[PDB]
RNA sequence: GUGUAGUAUCUGUUCUUUUCAGUGUAACAACUGAAAUGACCUCGAGGCUC
RNA sequence: UUACUAAGUCUCAUGUACUACAU
C-alpha cells in the first residue's frame, strides 16, 4: 500500500523583518 | 471535618459540566471539584486509567496466565530464522535478505493493531482478540459463508441458506438494502462456491503528497 | 486552508505550522456513504469507534480523529496560507505562507522517496555538524 | 533514601523553576503559575508580542509587553479598576 | 438492539457466530461467554446489533432457521402499591379479596394470603396510590365476614412516604 | 547518580570551568553513566572547583581526574545537560 | 549430600469490644478514647417508648 | 436463558524459591 506520509520541504524565501535587537560595535574591517 | 462535610452533591456538580456522564461519585471529595470537572470534562483530555483504587498492583489478571508468549511479525517470520533456531522447548543468513526484509519488504509494513488517541490498556483487556475482530470485519462480508461454518450448518453446495426463504416472505435485510442473493434479486447462475450473494453498491486523488515513486535505501 | 479533500493546513498563534489528515477509516465511510445518514440514519462504525464514544465521549464525540501528518515550527505567526498548483510553472504544487512578523515560506511536497532520503540525510548531517566539529577538535586535542 | 532524595530535588527544582506542583497545590497557587507562564511566553516571543499588540490595538507595542508584565501580579486588576 | 441466542453447541465459536449473523444484519458487538468452571463455552450468546430494527428483523428471520451441529438455534429478545391487611376471616377467598378491592382500584397482581403469629393477613397490590388511599379510607378497621380487618400499607419502613406518592404518581404517568 | 541513590548533586549555574573525571570513570555521562556518543563537556560552578577539590573526579569524587566529562546525546536532548552543576558531594 | 542467621512467595485456616465520637481514608480499612442497667410490644428487624 | 467478576486481613500448618554467612 502507498504510504501517504506527505513530505514537506520548508523554505524561508524572505526572512523575518521585525528587528528586535541592535548593537553599535565595529565588527569587521 | 467541616470541609469534608462541606462538599456539594455530585449531581449539583453535573450541571456545571457540559459532558456530565464522565464525573463520578468520588469527584465529590475533589478538593477543587468545580475545576476538576472542567479539566476532566475538557475536550481532548484522556481520563486516568481506572486501575487505581484497586490494590491488585494493576496486574493480578487471570487472563495474564493465558497470554501467548510471543508471535513474530509475519514479515520477520519470512526470514526463516524461526526454523534455524528453535526458541520453543548456525542457520547461515544473507545480509541482503535481512536488510531487504526490514527495508525493501518491510518499509511500508506497520503493526496491524497499534491503538488510538485515547486507547488505554486496562488489566482485563487483550488486544489480540480485537485484532482478529478488526481483521474479520474486513474479510467477512454478508452473502459469503466459509466452508467450515457451511459444513457445520450442513448446507450442501449450490443450495441457498435457510434464511433465504424466510427472507423471501420477510424481505431483504433492513441493514443491507443493496444486498443481492441468488434466486431472488440476483442471478442464480452466478451462484458460485461459498458466495450465494453480494452487495451491489449504488454509489457509482493523489492527496497532494503522492510520491509517484518508492525507492528504499540499498545496503550494497 | 485545504490542500485536498482529506487534509488541512493550519498555523498557530504560537508559531506551529501543521497539516492534518482524516484517517482512511473515515475516508472509506464518507466515500461510501451519503452525508445525510451521518446525523441520523444507519452508518455502521467498527466496534472500536463506539466503544470510544461511550468510553471517551469528550474526545471522540466527533467519532474520528486527525492523525498528525505534518508538523513544523516557524517562530513567526503565519497570517496567510495559499496553495498554488504551480510556482512559476513548476510541477510540484507548493503552499506558501506569509507570517505576521513578516516572512514568506513554502512547503514543497517531495515526489518519490530518495528525494526525501537524500534531503533527510543532509539535514541529519548539518544537524549535529557542530558536534562533529567538536569531536574532531576533541580528538586532535587528545593527540596534542 | 531514594524518595528522600526526590524531596530535596523537589526543593531545588521548585526553587529554580518556581512553580512545580508537588502533591497538594491550591488552584490559586497553580493557576497563578499558569497565568505567569502564558503571559511569560506572550511577551517573551517578539512574534506573539507583535501579534497581541495589533489585535489589542494599543498605541505602542511595549505598552502590551509591560502590560503583560504588570498583568502577572494579581493586584494589577484592582490597579486597572482604580484608574 | 441486543438479542439473546441459545441452544448453541460449545463447538460453535465466536468467528462462526459473527460470520453467521453478518449474513442477516450488521453486528455491533458479540458477547459470547467463556466458562471459568469448564474452560469452553456455555452454549448461549448475545448479539448486539446497531438498532432494534435489525435486532427484531434478525429475531423474525433467524428464529428456528439455522441448524448448527444438528441442534437448532434459538433467538429471543431481551413499583406498585402494596397494602398489608390483618385479621382476615377464614371464609375470605383470594377471589373474594379481588372482588372487594376491585371497586376501590385495579389490582396489578393477585393478593397474597399468609398466616402470622393463626393470624390471617394478605398483601394487596394496587396500581394507584390514590385508589389504595380509597381502599384504606373505606376499609380500615371494618367488619367483613363478621371479622374486623385492618388495612394499611405494607412494609418495604412502610409504604406511603412523601417520595412514594411522588414517584408512584410518575409510574402511573 | 542514576544508579547509586544516596549520591547528592550540586545543581548550581555552571561556570566556564570544565569538570574532570579520572581514567577509571572515563566515558560516563555524569548523569546517566552512559558510554555512547558524548556531546558537550561538563561545566561546574566555581564553588566546586577552587583548590585541590577541583582535581577530583566529578563522578567518583575521590580520584584525581585527567579527562573532561561529556554529556551524552540523550541527556543533551533531555536537557539534563543544562540542569546545573553535576558533582557528587557525599561519597555514598 | 551440610550448618548458621535472614527473606520472599503460595495454599490452608479464620473472623476478632454489640455501639458511639475523633483521627484517618477517594470511601473504606486501620488507629485513638468511653461504655448500660432495667421493663414492655409485633414479625434478627423495628420504638417522636419510658 | 446464568447477561459475564471473585481472593483479602488473622491464625496456625503445609508448597516453593531466595539472600548474607561457615565448612
Amino acid at each position: 500500500a502507498k504510504d501517504d506520509e506527505l513530505y514537506l520541504y520548508h523554505l524561508t524565501l524572505k526572512k523575518q523583518t521585525n528587528f528586535v535587537h541592535s548593537c553599535i560595535g565595529h565588527f569587521v574591517d | 471535618k467541616r470541609r469534608k462535610t462541606e462538599k456539594p452533591s455530585l449531581s449539583q456538580l453535573k450541571s456545571q459540566v457540559p459532558y456530565p456522564q464522565i464525573i463520578e461519585w468520588y469527584d465529590c471529595d475533589a478538593r477543587y471539584p468545580g475545576l476538576l470537572a472542567s479539566i476532566k470534562c475538557t475536550k481532548n483530555v484522556i481520563p486516568v486509567p481506572s486501575h487505581w483504587q484497586s490494590k491488585k498492583e494493576y496486574l493480578s489478571g487471570r487472563s495474564l496466565l493465558g497470554k501467548r508468549p510471543f508471535e513474530l511479525p509475519d514479515i520477520i517470520k519470512k526470514t526463516n530464522i524461526e526454523q534455524m533456531r528453535s526458541t520453543l522447548p548456525a542457520l547461515d543468513l544473507d545480509y541482503k535478505k535481512l536488510h531487504d526484509v526490514f527495508f525493501k519488504i518491510g518499509a511500508n509494513w506497520k503493526p496491524d493493531h497499534l491503538l488510538c488517541f485515547g486507547d488505554v490498556y486496562y488489566e482485563n483487556r487483550n488486544l489480540f482478540e480485537e485484532t482478529n475482530w478488526k481483521r474479520m470485519v474486513d474479510h467477512k462480508r454478508p452473502g459469503r459463508i466459509s466452508q467450515e461454518l457451511r459444513a457445520i450448518m450442513n448446507l450442501p453446495e449450490g443450495q441457498l441458506p435457510p434464511w433465504c426463504m424466510k427472507m423471501k416472505d420477510i424481505g431483504l435485510p433492513t441493514g443491507y438494502p443493496d444486498l443481492k442473493i441468488a434466486g431472488l434479486n440476483w442471478d442464480i447462475t452466478n451462484l458460485k462456491g461459498d458466495v450465494y450473494g453480494k452487495i451491489i453498491p449504488n454509489h457509482h486523488r493523489n492527496y497532494f503528497g503522492a510520491l509517484i515513486s518508492f525507492e528504499t535505501p540499498e545496503f550494497e | 486552508k485545504f490542500l485536498d479533500e482529506a487534509t488541512v493546513i493550519g498555523a498557530d498563534r504560537y508559531g506551529n505550522a501543521w497539516t492534518l489528515r482524516s484517517p482512511p477509516e473515515c475516508e472509506k465511510i464518507m466515500s461510501n456513504h451519503d452525508p445525510s445518514e451521518l446525523s441520523n440514519g444507519a452508518i455502521k462504525y467498527p466496534l472500536d469507534v463506539i466503544t470510544l464514544q461511550q468510553k471517551l465521549p469528550n474526545t471522540y464525540d466527533c467519532k474520528f480523529k486527525f492523525q498528525l501528518l505534518n508538523h513544523f515550527f516557524v517562530n513567526d505567526i503565519i497570517t496567510d496560507f495559499h496553495i498554488l498548483d504551480s510556482l512559476s510553472n513548476s510541477d510540484r504544487p507548493g503552499c506558501i505562507y506569509m507570517g505576521l512578523q513578516g516572512t514568506v515560506g513554502c512547503f514543497i511536497p517531495l515526489l518519490s522517496k530518495g528525494n526525501v532520503f537524500m534531503m533527510g540525510n543532509i539535514e541529519n548531517i548539518m544537524a549535529e555538524a557542530d558536534d562533529t566539529f567538536y569531536l574532531d577538535y576533541e580528538s586532535r586535542k587528545k593527540n596534542n | 533514601a531514594e524518595k528522600q532524595r526526590q524531596l530535596k530535588l523537589q526543593k531545588i527544582y521548585k526553587q529554580k523553576y518556581i512553580g512545580l506542583g508537588d502533591e497538594s497545590t491550591t488552584r490559586e497557587q497553580w493557576q497563578r503559575n499558569v497565568r505567569n507562564d502564558t503571559l511569560n511566553t506572550l511577551q517573551g516571543h517578539s512574534a506573539s508580542l507583535e501579534y497581541v499588540s495589533l489585535s489589542r490595538g494599543d498605541l505602542s507595542i511595549r505598552d502590551t509587553r509591560i502590560h503583560l508584565l504588570k498583568s502577572m501580579s494579581p493586584g494589577y486588576k484592582a490597579y486597572l479598576r482604580e484608574e | 438492539n441486543t438479542v439473546y441466542v441459545g441452544n448453541i453447541d460449545p463447538r460453535i465459536t465466536k468467528e462462526q457466530l459473527y460470520e453467521l449473523f453478518i449474513q442477516i444484519n450488521p453486528v455491533l458487538r458479540i458477547k459470547y461467554p467463556k466458562d471459568k468452571v469448564l474452560q469452553a463455552y456455555q452454549g448461549y450468546a448475545f448479539i448486539e446489533f446497531y438498532n432494534q430494527g435489525d435486532a427484531q428483523y434478525a429475531i423474525k428471520i433467524m428464529n428456528n432457521t439455522v441448524r448448527l451441529y444438528d441442534r437448532l438455534i434459538k433467538v429471543r429478545q431481551v413499583p406498585i402499591a402494596k397494602l398489608f391487611i390483618k385479621n382476615l376471616a377464614d371464609s375470605i377467598d383470594s377471589d373474594q379479596l379481588v372482588k372487594i378491592f376491585n371497586k376501590f382500584g385495579k389490582l396489578i397482581r393477585e393478593p397474597e394470603i399468609f398466616y402470622l403469629s393463626k393470624l390471617k393477613c394478605a398483601y394487596v397490590y394496587f396500581e394507584d396510590f390514590e385508589k389504595a388511599d380509597l381502599a384504606i379510607k373505606s376499609l380500615n378497621n371494618q367488619l367483613v365476614a363478621n371479622n374486623r380487618i385492618t388495612v394499611d400499607y405494607a412494609f418495604k419502613n412502610g409504604k406511603g412516604n412523601a417520595k412514594y406518592g411522588d414517584d408512584v404518581d410518575r409510574l402511573l404517568n | 547518580s542514576r544508579h547509586q541513590f544516596d549520591l547528592i548533586m550540586c545543581l548550581k549555574q555552571p561556570g566556564v570551568q570544565t569538570g574532570l573525571l579520572c581514567e577509571k570513570c572515563d566515558g560516563k555521562c555524569p548523569i546517566c553513566d552512559s558510554y555512547v556518543r558524548p556531546k558537550r563537556k561538563v561545566r561546574v560552578c566555581e564553588n566546586c572547583s577552587f583548590g585541590k577539590q577541583a582535581k577530583n573526579c566529578i563522578i567518583c569524587n575521590l580520584n584525581v581526574g585527567v579527562n573532561d566529562a561529556f554529556y551524552c546525546w540523550e541527556c543533551c536532548r533531555l536537557g539534563k545537560d543544562k540542569d546545573g552543576c553535576p558533582r557528587i558531594l557525599n561519597l555514598g
